[PDB]
């Protein structure tokens, strides 16, 4: 309990720049696929229908 | 007891070298969003030369 | 997502039907185009046999977010692999000090048998010495 | 280890050559097999092109603090449930584009029905006009 | 462990140190005695590379029989990145029918 | 059959041609992929000597046929790993209390022997003095 909390939280609070940095990769990361996606088939659909 | 042992082992790992990985993968992604910003404007550049010999 | 040959991000990938490598247009022309080679498996190969990205899936599924299969396949057999070779090396120690400990049980066995006639030596000198 | 149609570590892996992971024996040796495709990508394959290496791949990304409880419970709750979601996602999304389709074939044949009745309206009474000044 | 054939069982498991794997005496003894090769991979072996225990003792330090986990894992991978294969065809047949 | 740098039932077992033990393709993939080397006998190794078995494992459990649970394997190999950690733990302890005790055996032996030195002069003295007494 004392120990283990001591570790898991003291790497738990050098984790903060894995966490934010990780998770502005997946947040972008999901946007462009999200975008990506919806705009590569949008783009397909557009060019089939022109 | 040993799962706490463990943890501690990959956290002495873990905080004994560092991270750059978000960072990394963070400008990878970048470039992946590039990559998609790059497509999306030749599909539109098409879209509207089609348009325009349609129109004339 | 990174080129092996070129350690950067291509912009357009590429790879040849021979094994699985990521390698630039630019890394497999001139390279290719030097010797054919594959880039990974030096298996033959040709520059125009790699395959360009075909714009088909450009999105590709998200990333894993969350856990993963690959980190919880990954991180358990090397969690067994760490631990278990702990239990390695607690089991070839266990082993030496078996060994020292029986060979050290023997040599109590027999300098506690060589004590104690020593000592019933000692005590039959004594007593028979000093018995007039 | 990492791999897109795997996630884990295969016995014989395949990769396409337009897409490059990992891939199981069956499913790229039979899925390539009745239809020659790349089953990650989509893409146009064939099954001699298939790329040949020996644990050849890249990596994927994994947060901290990692155990068995999180990995076992939440990664087989939460697979599980992305996974179960992805498929009523699609069968909803394919039974709603199957009825949006119907609805839009019905409005193509009748439209192309209105378009014709009106056409050939539109045609008569020009001709009318045209035959009708004599 | 416990198998079906495969030169697996608890009993003499004997590793050549070319292709690794936990065989049977008798198994590599007879098959590695009228043509030298391993059952599947045919990695080139012969009789005297073969052990017995592991380390040390007699009998054999019998592992834990296969609960297939990774096995689980190929099976729900190639199944279920399969339907998602075949629902992404689908998804994009609904975009073209959409269009 | 049970690996002594894995135990888990191997998926493709390895070993690296040096000293003949059962090691796992993982143990060595990262073990070797830190630093080269042969976990069994400490002997230099390059990447070829991890291999891929052969037949890998037949598993007919594979088609969990509606069961679906991967927590009983997946938290079965971690009570193994966690008991083999133990277990580990209660080996080295035992190692200690061996070595604690053919150290005091040892110590014991040689303060014997020097005791039994030095009772064989204080005899030899006190037997010389004592009979040079009436003389």
């Amino acid at each position: 309990m004392t120990t283990e909390a001591k570790r898991a939280a003291k790497m738990e609070k050098k984790m903060k720049i894995l966490l934010g940095g990780y998770q502005s990769r997946a947040m972008g990361l999901m946007k462009q696929l999200n975008d990506l996606w919806d705009q590569i088939e949008q783009a397909h659909l557009e060019l089939r229908t022109f | 007891l040993e799962h706490q042992a463990v943890r501690i082992e990959n956290l002495e790992l873990m905080s004994q070298h560092g991270c750059n990985a978000w960072k990394v993968y963070n400008e990878n992604l970048v470039h992946m969003i590039e990559h998609a910003q790059k497509e999306l404007q030749k599909l539109r550049k098409h879209i509207q030369d089609l348009n325009w010999q349609r129109k004339n | 997502l990174i080129c092996s040959i070129s350690n950067e991000v291509p912009e357009h990938p590429c790879v040849s039907p021979v094994s699985n490598h990521v390698y630039e247009r630019r890394l497999i022309e001139k390279y290719i185009a030097e010797n054919g080679t594959d880039p990974i498996n030096n298996q033959p190969l040709s520059e125009e046999q790699l395959i360009d990205i075909k714009v088909a899936h450009p999105i590709r599924p998200k990333p894993p977010s969350a856990t993963s299969i690959p980190a919880i396949l990954k991180a358990l057999q090397d969690e067994w692999d760490a631990v278990m070779l702990h239990s390695f090396t607690l089991r070839q120690q266990l082993q030496t000090t078996r060994q020292e400990l029986s060979h050290a049980l023997y040599q109590h066995d027999a300098a506690c048998r060589v004590i104690a006639r020593l000592t019933k030596e000692v005590t039959a000198a004594r007593e028979a010495l000093a018995t007039l």
